[PDB]
């Protein structure tokens, strides 16, 4: 613990983001220390560890036992609910988020669907006069998005035209593949109800990419793919040091030091024995996702920052934002048969732009490919079937058994909050976070919505045991924690990630992003830790 | 210039003429006599070359290619892909470089000379190497349950624990495979079923990556490179052993000293 | 010890109507149900002695005839150890079969086990198989 551990940029977290950001930093010559609060994690135990995990947890979509959570950095365990992130408000449901912490982050877990936002999502004020606006525009994150879908192998719809997209530059890295049977369904049947089912974006292999095989359809992107046909955020850590990045696992970042001018001198963290170690470093990036970035701001305040690390504006936690989700399962008329390639392959993306978002938010409508086998299994088991009958219906149940989803974009709003929890702590004294969510008006209007589209596609697929969630679910998607914009009383970042209140500290998180969008919001945090990265290497050469 | 044996047709001079002086196969299939010239007694006999050995592509039934069907060495020749052998590395690159380009008739010609080559058979064979029938799975199920909340693999020291957490996905838990072909059985495939397991070792340390008539085929590599599963020494030697004594030749041993070799370019 | 396994073994294949079940994943089985229930051993015997006394044909006509019966819940215990491959019903439960479960056999004609591949990359283009053609196993 003696050792001050330095380095010229020091990147807390080591999930897509910081890992992305070490690897571009180390390309370009900068010494880089890479700490994680989890441990080092091996893709074949966790698929042996999914592989064990018993069926009811893989019908229902558990997602974090086969990561074992560690005491002194846990992440978010939900059959068990493991209490470590405490949700209140209306609308607790929608934040009950999942991450997985150590070396590759929660994407490791991820479902890989790669989107690039719309232009008006930049400028969702401007536009629709709700939410924020970014601190910069489409045209300017472009080139990180391009660059983001090349390092991360991105499959894309490159010959067809899908009206609400964002307009490209460049064609996908790669071109996306072909449809399984449930996809190809579903596009035909949601085509007769004015929605258009198009090919999702993925971080995904068509072809041999990165050196790594083709996607075979496992069907497990969530949560192991175990052959690594898709991209984990741990290639972007094990290319960064075998470029000489220096990553240490089990990290617990919890201290901050600032000088006079308010400027990152020292960061401290804690190993599982709670033995402190103070790091030293030219530029501080916090790479920790939309959650424990705000927590670690909100923890490490200090004497200089009372009431937290770069929150002046008292903004840092608010704004939370996810997509909140309403799920809905039932047997298709029809056979479906789930399971044909990637656990997300296609979804409607009709609802993602479009004047309506003046008053109500837009939306991401979707069918969940993950195969149907555990569920109808357990589902035919439960049922009391024997012989035959329990063989019959298996194949039945997994044959027309249909997952389908629809995202909603949430406002950024300051009592969605972040804070300290007042009641639980970790093994290591560090308070869990605690997330007050409401969706909002705005969202439950689309919802008023969503519901009858959604019970349009089960009508149209004469579904059967119709079951929609009566709450909203939360879509994993952690934003808006730590905003940006141009004004330092109203952002916490401003539009190259860095701090206001701090020139030294960089936050590389989505919890920066304005407006949580119509989809998945990780590509847009690659491209922006991408950009913090030129930020970063314009300050320290 | 190449010389006409008017002793044979002119398919078997053409084929000698590819194999000799064109496609140069006893540049790195023939050993070196440790003059670094190629050793007369032993054509075509199987050499080391870095980290891979170019097998015995004489005409014995058992030690080299003589017991190949005709239809199968034209297709590897031409495509690297058969459901006995699949070309990895430096076979990977000659086909996809040279050999894929060459006329039907060229690589008939080829077999044709190939058919003529002297055999030289080894000490330990019995059994061709694409001959070797596959054991049943000893993998339990019930035996991973207390490796879970285990974030890595260290703890894992099974060899077929370890072959069907890293391994079992493409080639089965059987090793048999994909249906259609595309992950190449493990059961009687020649890589696995050599008495020398250098290429076993070498296809785990670095996969297979072959891209022929435009198509790229590619087994991730598992050595501590790896992008999907860095393997140590003594899993990856665990996980040869296993597969030798299940799918492949069991007379066959991998230790990690010989991993570490085989990482290291083998000899020198 | 080798009759009990037997008796398992010949028990589970009529109760899951399925001949072909591994005799590993029948001991482990065996093991937790002897661990979960000290008397599994005499419910086997008793089960399998109202099969041959009243020459049951199927597991269909022995579960029909006993509804009320206080065997029938060790009988529905088996067969859902033999489909889920699990015996107990939390998250902890240990796992005796993935892959070899039979409740992932009667599609896995057409559906991926998800971390086995069906086949090849690009497999699903194919159209599926129907659905009233059981496959056999
Ligand atoms: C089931 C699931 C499916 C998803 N599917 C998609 C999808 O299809 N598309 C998509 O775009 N997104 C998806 N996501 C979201 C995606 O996983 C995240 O947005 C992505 O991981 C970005 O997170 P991050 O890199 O900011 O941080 P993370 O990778 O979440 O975490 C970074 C690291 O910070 C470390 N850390 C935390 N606190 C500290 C501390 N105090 N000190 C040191 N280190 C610390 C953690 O250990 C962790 O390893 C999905 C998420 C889930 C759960
Ligand atoms: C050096 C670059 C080589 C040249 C030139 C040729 N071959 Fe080769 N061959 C080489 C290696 C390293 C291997 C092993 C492949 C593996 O994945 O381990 C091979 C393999 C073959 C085989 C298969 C034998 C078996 O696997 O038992 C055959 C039949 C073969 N090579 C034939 C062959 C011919 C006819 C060549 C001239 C055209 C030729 N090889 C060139 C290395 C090299
Ligand atoms: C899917 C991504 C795979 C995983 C996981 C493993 N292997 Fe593989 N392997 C794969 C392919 C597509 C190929 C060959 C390409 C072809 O031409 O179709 C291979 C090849 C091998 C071989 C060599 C076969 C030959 O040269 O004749 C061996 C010995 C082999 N693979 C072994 C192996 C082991 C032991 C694995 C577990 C660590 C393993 N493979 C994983 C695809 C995939
Ligand atoms: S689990 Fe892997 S093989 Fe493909 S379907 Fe998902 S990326």
């Amino acid at each position: 613990s003696n050792e001050t551990l330095s380095a010229d940029v020091v990147i807390i977290g080591a999930g897509i983001c910081g890992s992305l950001l070490a690897h571009k930093l180390v390309r370009n010559g900068l010494s880089v220390l890479l700490l994680d609060a989890g441990p080092r994690r091996d893709r074949s135990q966790i698929v042996e560890n999914w592989r064990n995990m018993p069926p009811d947890n893989k019908s229902q979509y558990d997602y974090a036992t086969p990561y074992p959570s560690v005491p002194w950095a846990p992440h978010t365990n939900y059959f068990p609910d493991n209490n470590y992130l405490i949700v209140k408000g209306p609308d607790r449901t929608a934040y009950k988020q999942g991450i997985i912490k150590g070396v590759g982050g929660t994407t490791w877990h991820w479902a890989a669907s790669s989107w690039r936002y719309l232009p008006n999502d930049f400028k969702l004020h401007s536009t629709y006069g709700v939410g924020r606006d970014y601190a910069m525009s489409y045209d300017e994150l472009e080139p990180y998005y391009y660059e983001a879908e090349c390092e991360m192998g991105v499959m894309g719809p490159n010959g067809e035209e899908i009206t609400p997209s964002a307009p490209r530059q460049n064609p996908w890295p790669m071109t996306s593949m072909p449809y399984g049977y449930g996809d190809r369904t579903f596009t035909e049947i949601v085509s007769k109800l004015g929605f258009s089912n198009t090919p999702v974006p993925q971080a995904r292999n068509s072809r041999p990419y990165d050196g790594r095989p083709q996607c075979c359809g496992n069907n497990n992107c969530m949560p192991i793919c175990p052959i690594g046909a898709m991209y984990n955020g741990v290639y972007a850590a094990i290319k960064a040091e075998k470029l000489g990045a220096k990553i240490i696992p089990n990290a617990v970042v919890y201290a901050m030091e600032t000088d006079a001018k308010n400027r990152i001198t020292a960061i401290s963290f804690y190993d599982p024995d709670k033995q402190s170690h103070r790091v030293v470093a030219k530029t501080f990036v916090i790479a920790a996702n939309g959650i424990e970035t705000p927590k670690l701001l909100l923890l490490a305040a200090n004497d200089r920052n009372p009431h937290g690390i770069a929150n002046s504006s008292d903004l840092v936690g608010r704004n939370m934002m996810d997509h909140p989700g309403i799920g809905m399962s039932f047997q298709s008329a029809e056979p479906i048969w789930a399971g044909g390639g990637s656990v997300q392959m296609s979804s409607i993306t009709n609802f993602r732009d479009g004047d309506f978002r003046s008053e109500y938010a837009a939306t991401q409508i979707g069918y969940n490919n993950t195969a149907q086998n555990s569920r109808a299994g357990m589902k035919a088991l439960s049922m009391g079937l024997v012989g035959k009958k329990l063989d019959e219906e298996i194949r039945r149940r997994t044959a027309h058994g249909v997952d389908i989803y629809a995202n909603h974009e949430v406002l950024p709003d300051p009592n969605n909050r972040l804070v300290l929890s007042k009641d639980y702590k970790d093994a290591l004294g560090i308070p869990h976070p605690e997330v007050t969510y409401d969706v909002g008006e705005y969202v439950r209007k689309s919802a008023a919505i969503s519901r009858q589209r959604l019970m349009d596609i089960a009508k149209a697929m004469g579904g059967t045991e119709i079951e929609m969630t009566p709450y909203f679910t939360p879509n994993n998607h952690i934003t808006g924690g730590t905003i940006m914009g141009h004004d330092p009383r109203d952002s916490v970042v401003d539009k190259w990630l860095r701090t206001h209140d701090h020139s030294n500290l960089f936050l590389a998180t989505g919890a920066t992003m304005a407006a949580s969008g119509t989809v998945n919001s990780t590509l847009t945090m690659a491209a922006l830790s991408l950009r913090a990265a030129d930020a970063i290497l314009n300050d320290l050469k | 210039p190449y010389v006409f044996d008017h002793t044979h047709n002119d398919d078997w001079n053409r084929g000698r003429y590819l194999v000799d002086e064109l496609a140069h196969c006893g540049e790195c299939h023939t050993p070196r006599n440790f003059l670094l010239a190629p050793n007369q007694s032993a054509y075509l006999a199987g050499a080391d070359i870095g980290s891979w050995r170019a097998p015995n592509i004489t005409n014995a039934p058992q030690s080299g290619i003589g017991s190949w069907s005709d239809q199968d060495l034209f297709q590897y020749l031409k495509t690297g892909k058969t459901a006995h052998a699949r070309a990895a590395g430096p076979m990977a690159e000659a086909i996809e470089h040279s050999l894929q380009y060459l006329p039907d008739a060229d690589i008939s010609a080829i077999v044709t000379y190939l058919r003529s080559v002297p055999a030289k058979a080894e000490s330990g064979q019995t059994v061709a190497n694409f001959e070797h029938a596959g054991r049943p799975s000893s993998y339990s199920v019930a035996n991973a349950n207390s490796r879970r909340s285990n974030s890595t693999l260290t703890k894992t020291t099974d060899g077929a624990a370890l072959y069907e957490a890293v391994c079992a996905s493409c080639h089965q838990s059987d090793g048999k495979g994909s249906k259609d072909g595309y992950y190449p059985s493990l059961v009687g495939n020649t890589t696995t079923g050599q008495l020398n397991p250098n290429d076993l070792i070498a296809s785990i340390l670095y996969g297979v990556d072959r891209t022929t008539d435009n198509h790229e085929i590619l087994m991730p590599a598992f050595g501590p490179d790896s992008l999907v599963q860095p393997l140590t020494d003594e899993q990856i030697a665990t996980i040869a052993d296993y597969v030798l004594s299940h799918f492949g030749n069991a007379q066959a041993t991998v230790s990690a000293d010989a991993v570490k070799q085989v990482r290291a370019g083998g000899k020198q | 010890n080798r009759d009990s396994i037997s008796d398992f073994m010949q028990l589970s294949a009529f109760a899951t109507g399925h001949k072909n079940l591994d005799l590993n994943i029948g001991s482990a089985l065996l093991l937790a149900f002897e661990a979960q229930k000290h008397d599994f051993s005499t419910q086997i015997k008793a089960l399998r002695e109202h099969i041959t006394k009243n020459n049951y044909q199927d597991v269909e006509a022995l579960d029909a005839a006993m509804k009320d019966d206080p065997l029938h819940p060790t009988l529905i215990q088996i067969i859902r150890a033999w489909y889920s491959g699990v015996i107990e019903d939390e998250t902890n439960a240990k796992v005796y079969a993935f892959e070899k479960a039979l409740m992932y056999q009667p599609s896995r004609d057409v559906v991926v086990i998800p971390t086995y591949a069906h086949n090849g990359p690009n497999y699903w283009v194919s159209e599926p198989a129907s659905v009233d053609v059981m496959p056999a196993f």
